[PDB]
């Protein structure tokens, strides 16, 4: 969508939006990646025994 | 036929005033929907496709 904005041929709360929901989706994935960082605190790598 | 033509030509006298009455609300219909669209773009809500279409 970015080139369309920079030749002014869309509005620029779309081009907000857009930017918006890629910040939002990095930050789910923080929390996933976090999440799943916590679990394997409990196992550091080590073999069942 | 002169009675006819007349009586016509009145009548037809009438009706361009009622035209007119119309086509001036029209305007100023239209002139508001301009106005809005300017206002949403200058916010930038609205592209410049809806302010030429206005």
């Amino acid at each position: 969508r970015v080139p369309l904005g920079n030749a002014n041929l869309i509005g620029r709360e779309e081009l907000q939006h857009a930017r918006d929901a890629v910040t939002s989706a990095q930050a789910q994935l923080d929390v996933a990646i976090q999440q799943y960082n916590a679990n394997q605190a409990m196992i550091l790598g080590t073999k069942l025994e | 036929s002169v009675v006819q033509t007349v009586r016509s030509s009145f009548n037809n006298i009438n009706a361009s005033i009622s035209s007119i009455n119309a086509y001036k609300q029209a305007v100023v219909s239209a002139q508001s929907s301009l106005d809005a669209m300017e206002a949403g773009y200058s916010v930038g809500t609205r592209t410049i496709v809806d302010v030429l279409d206005a």
